[PDB]
RNA sequence: GGACCGAACCGGUGCCUGCUGAAACAGUCUCGGAUGAGUUGUGUUUAGGAGUGAAAAGCUAACCGAACCUGGAGAUAGCUAG
RNA sequence: GACAAGGGUUCCUGGGGAAGGGUCGUCCGCCCAGGGAAAGUCGGGACCUAAGGUGAGGCCGAACGGCGCAGCCGAUGGACAGCAGGUCAAGAUUCCUGCACCGAUCAUGUGGAGUGAUGGAGGGACGCAUUACGCUAUCCAAUGCCAAGCUAUGGCUAUGCUGGUUGGUACGCUCAAGGGCGAUCGGGUCAGAAAAUCUACCGGUCAUGCCUCAGACGUAUCGGGAGCUUCCUCGGAAGCGAAGUUGGAAACGCGACGGUGCCAAGAAAAGCUUCUAAACGUUGAAACAUGAUUGCCCGUACCGCAAACCGACACAGGUGUCCGAGUGUCAAUGCACUAAGGCGCGCGAGAGAACCCUCGUUAAGGAACUUUGCAAUCUCACCCCGUAACUUCGGAAGAAGGGGUCCCCACGCUUCGCGUGGGGCGCAGUGAAUAGGCCCAGGCGACUGUUUACCAAAAUCACAGCACUCUGCCAACACGAACAGUGGACGUAUAGGGUGUGACGCCUGCCCGGUGCCGGAAGGUCAAGUGGAGCGGUGCAAGCUGCGAAAUGAAGCCCCGGUGAACGGCGACCGCUAAGGUAGCGAAAUUCCUUGUCGGGUAAGUUCCGACCUGCACGAAAGGCGUAACGAUCUGGGCGC
RNA sequence: CUUUACUAUAGUCUGGCAUUGGGAUUCGGGUUGAAACUUGGAUUUCUAACCUGAAAAAUCACUUUCGGGGACCGUGCUUGGCGGGUA
């Protein structure tokens, strides 16, 4: 449960707070796994800006992750390392396969190094053991779900997250999502014992600026500093709240705005 | 005192090249436009 | 260690000088940053109701509350000159 | 001093004197002519890839066109074989002299068997800071060696002065820090599309061990070397050649891909090593050295922190990298003086008025100047002693304040010196040059940072932190002819977007009536459209036709509820409108009257501080009130000068 | 430049009509108390259109073997609202 927050020898710092590690096994990314082509860049597609900020920030390099693991159902697995991977907030497991071949999956809370895992259907609800949801205990907590059979894991893989499994209706099992909304997932999905690692990655202090700029950029720039030209809010004679509040190209705060869907009746309880 | 001019010959002729104007409909206008009166020595030679 | 003093470098605080300038924005002295949100080389990308902007309506080739060029075009001119 | 850009004969030689040159000009970067530039090894190509640019097919669009996998293009990076000298007036890792290496081809002998892909694997391969050990470049010393000379004005007569003091290559049982390596059998098919004798995984078996030379040394050899010599066509040509010691210092360079620590977690690809597929050969393969043969394309002169590039000038401006010596001074690329080298800036001479710029000293006084101590002093380096309120216990702090500093001798120590004692000198010893004036109060912002290129650097903007709210993933959201594509994101509510607030601490009240926003089965209105009673036109009629309402018809407003870290509101005499100010603050950056009234400070204070409060028109995330530290911020005051 | 000035409009919401099909249930009813040619509505469901993901074949294309979604969405036409985002 440790931080590493520091001394005041300077004026920051005092509120600094670092993340912990000695979890994370000294050794690099290694071979082609990762084939990392990130070249970080800003938003800017076609040329032009769409989401604002994010200007620059350290040179990463991504780490391929293996998702769906259906391939290595029933296959035995060794945890091997944990290792910090950047533009991830969690930490990833290294492990080997039984025929050899070593991958990344993002590592639960509580994964020790040397676990034996194994992907697959019939596989013990162990930490990290990879079974479709049908095959999920009532109320267990799992991380990783596949929306939808096949493709990947777009379902809670940030630290922390989880989702527990409510009691399965039709072939759609009931589930309840981190923002605490319900949904309905095929039970021929996927998913991950356990929720995700990295403690609370979310009460780091963040120093000051500019660890904000080891990260992406964003300066941020609160268009009632702008001219009326350049954002609505923008003008005035000294500081004005706003006589309005749609932003930045019109809208609002508030007003849902998500539109009338098809995948709104596969859906329970939008309500937060 | 740094200027507008900053010589860079290949950026010189990455843009305003023959080569350049030939890719595009607008430029080669603009070159069988100089082409025309105007019986100018025009582009890469210069 | 967005710590301190201080060269290179990056920057322009104050006074002066300069004002048909040495210079279409500088010079001396002074001052700020000087391992960071640092400085800068090369190649490249984004533009005119458009881009960029730690945000002045700033910058977008020495005059940007809408660049330049060519064209409509001998725009129109209840106004001024002749 | 050497390069990269960029410039284009500006270089060298011989001429010239119109113009160009801020005067002159016999001169030049100007004019005429002529000459000069040499590469298998350097940089680029015949190799590789990043961003980006392309892009058959493919996906889209009134056209022109926009996308896009593979592949291609693209150095700012990867990869790759030589050094030492000599020298045209003008080129040199290019030419020649000496010695060397690389590839390709073939011949000869060894070997007489396997070779090894457009495919697999290994690896190429990468961060920031700090740091141990060995070394070199490289510089320093001398009664070390070599060479040449001379005796100056008082002295020296060398133990003085001056200069020089090794580079390459080969070998060597020599010295040597530092640096990285497990080896091998077997197993599992589910790994690398099959393969594999390769890699991965699993299991077994055995300090030291190996491999490596940075660099030192010795011998040899090829250079070079202070100068010496003779010739001289005006000043240069040819020939000769000495010794290379001991002691010290030392890198951002080499030994390396070293060691440790840190979070923000630090390219790709070919060459390269190994392995098979296919194929050829299983008597003439691979490999080795041994001669021979062969070695293409482009760049290379000159300027290059500048009269040669960008600035209209032979322009006080600007332009990226590398090298950049000595003496002194803790250190240093600082400062002063100097070496090698380069230069005195292309008008000149006199005069020594006013005024004007840039400076030096100043009697007594010491801010009285003035909007303001603006400007300019004083202060200054290092060592020692010493040092406040306040504080977030880091700070404030170099707080202020005081002393020391030079030369000689003796002594002690870890000896580039330092300490101690004694002595000497000057007005004075960081003796010249580079180096803070300080303090007490406030206002604003916490902080480092950012901003109006050319009148504003701040109290603006950003900022960590905090809050509201959107967004379940072809996400919300943004670019867009477009059911194309891309960005958000190869991210998945500890995530992303928007908004306002702005360390931290104590906190953040009252009022939803109106506006917005979320949730709202009754009911009111409501479009096209279904329906089409009936009224009319024409024809003799079958019929063809012009309008055309009840009912039914969606989202929306009207109506109901909620929501203020949503827009907002909390004195147009109380006047009624949803309510009328919880803390905290208040003559405030808000105050009209106003120089408010007291108090503090001054000899005298419209300012500043403290109170009060009667708040014209403070007030809780347009945040309220505090706050150590920070500030080329703004305000008032003191010492010093 | 601004907004509860005028007016249109990118954009966006919504009804109808195509793409766009099948079957159960129910109510409304016609043509020959049920049978039944049926015509539509509503919920429900299926799957050939259509969307979409994994597999040695990265954008695609395919026998595809498949897995999910699926008459919705998306898209063309039209109806009404909203619309200083723009003009
Ligand atoms: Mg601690
Ligand atoms: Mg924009
Ligand atoms: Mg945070
Ligand atoms: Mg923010
Ligand atoms: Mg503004
Ligand atoms: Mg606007
Ligand atoms: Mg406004
Ligand atoms: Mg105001
Ligand atoms: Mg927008
Ligand atoms: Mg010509
Ligand atoms: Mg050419
Ligand atoms: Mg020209
Ligand atoms: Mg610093
Ligand atoms: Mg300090
Ligand atoms: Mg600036
Ligand atoms: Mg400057
Ligand atoms: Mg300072
Ligand atoms: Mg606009
Ligand atoms: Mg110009
Ligand atoms: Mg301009
Ligand atoms: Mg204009
Ligand atoms: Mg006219
Ligand atoms: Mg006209
Ligand atoms: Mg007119
Ligand atoms: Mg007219
Ligand atoms: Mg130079
Ligand atoms: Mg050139
Ligand atoms: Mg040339
Ligand atoms: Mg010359
Ligand atoms: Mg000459
Ligand atoms: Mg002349
Ligand atoms: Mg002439
Ligand atoms: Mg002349
Ligand atoms: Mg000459
Ligand atoms: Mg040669
Ligand atoms: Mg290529
Ligand atoms: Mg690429
Ligand atoms: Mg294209
Ligand atoms: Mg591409
Ligand atoms: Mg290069
Ligand atoms: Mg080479
Ligand atoms: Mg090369
Ligand atoms: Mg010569
Ligand atoms: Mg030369
Ligand atoms: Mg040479
Ligand atoms: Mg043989
Ligand atoms: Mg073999
Ligand atoms: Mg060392
Ligand atoms: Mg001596
Ligand atoms: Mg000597
Ligand atoms: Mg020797
Ligand atoms: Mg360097
Ligand atoms: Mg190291
Ligand atoms: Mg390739
Ligand atoms: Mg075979
Ligand atoms: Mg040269
Ligand atoms: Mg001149
Ligand atoms: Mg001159
Ligand atoms: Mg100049
Ligand atoms: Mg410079
Ligand atoms: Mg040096
Ligand atoms: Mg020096
Ligand atoms: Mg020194
Ligand atoms: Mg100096
Ligand atoms: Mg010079
Ligand atoms: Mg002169
Ligand atoms: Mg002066
Ligand atoms: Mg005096
Ligand atoms: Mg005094
Ligand atoms: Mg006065
Ligand atoms: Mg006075
Ligand atoms: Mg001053
Ligand atoms: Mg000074
Ligand atoms: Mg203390
Ligand atoms: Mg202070
Ligand atoms: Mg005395
Ligand atoms: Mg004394
Ligand atoms: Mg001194
Ligand atoms: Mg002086
Ligand atoms: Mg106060
Ligand atoms: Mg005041
Ligand atoms: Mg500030
Ligand atoms: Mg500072
Ligand atoms: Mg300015
Ligand atoms: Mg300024
Ligand atoms: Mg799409
Ligand atoms: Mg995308
Ligand atoms: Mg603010
Ligand atoms: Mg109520
Ligand atoms: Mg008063
Ligand atoms: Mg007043
Ligand atoms: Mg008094
Ligand atoms: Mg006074
Ligand atoms: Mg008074
Ligand atoms: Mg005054
Ligand atoms: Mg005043
Ligand atoms: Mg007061
Ligand atoms: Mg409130
Ligand atoms: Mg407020
Ligand atoms: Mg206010
Ligand atoms: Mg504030
Ligand atoms: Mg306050
Ligand atoms: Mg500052
Ligand atoms: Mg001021
Ligand atoms: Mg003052
Ligand atoms: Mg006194
Ligand atoms: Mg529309
Ligand atoms: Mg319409
Ligand atoms: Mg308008
Ligand atoms: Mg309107």
């Amino acid at each position: 449960m440790a931080v590493k927050k520091y001394r005041p020898y300077t004026p920051s710092r005092r509120q600094m707070t670092t993340a912990d590690f000695s979890g994370l096994t000294k050794k690099r990314p290694e071979k082609a796994l990762t084939e990392a082509l990130p070249k970080t860049g800003g938003r800017n597609n076609r040329g032009r800006i769409t989401s604002r900020f994010i200007g620059g920030g350290h040179k990463r390099l991504y780490r391929i992750i293996d998702f769906k693991r259906r391939d290595k159902s029933g296959v035995n697995a060794k945890v091997a390392a944990i290792e910090y991977d950047p533009n991830r907030s969690a930490r990833i497991a290294l492990l080997h396969y039984a025929d050899g071949e070593k991958r990344y999956i993002l590592a639960p809370e509580g994964l020790t190094v040397g676990a034996t895992v194994n992907a697959g259907p019939e596989a013990e609800p162990k930490l990290g053991n990879a079974l479709p949801l049908r095959f999920v205990p009532v109320g267990a907590v799992v991380h990783a779900l596949e929306l939808v059979p096949g493709k990947g894991a777009q379902l809670a893989r940030s630290a922390g997250t989880s989702v527990q499994v409510q009691g399965k209706e039709s072939d759609y099992v009931i589930v309840r999502l981190p923002s605490g909304e319900l949904r309905r997932v095929h039970s021929e999905c996927y998913a991950t014992i356990g929720a995700v690692g990295n403690a609370e990655h979310k009460n780091i202090v963040l120093g000051k600026a500019g660890r904000s700029r080891w990260l992406g950029r964003k300066p941020h720039q609160r268009g009632s500093a702008m001219n009326p030209v350049d954002h609505p809010h923008g003008g005035g004679e000294g500081r004005t709240g706003a006589g309005r509040v749609p932003v930045t190209p019109w809208g609002k705060p508030t007003k849902g705005l998500k539109t009338r869907r098809k995948r709104k009746t596969s859906d329970r309880f939008i309500v937060t | 005192m740094k200027r507008t001019y900053q010589p860079n010959n290949r950026k010189r002729a990455k843009t305003h090249g023959f080569r350049a104007r030939m890719k595009t409909k607008s430029g080669r206008n603009i070159l069988a436009r100089r082409r025309a009166k105007g019986r100018h020595q025009l582009t890469v030679s210069d």
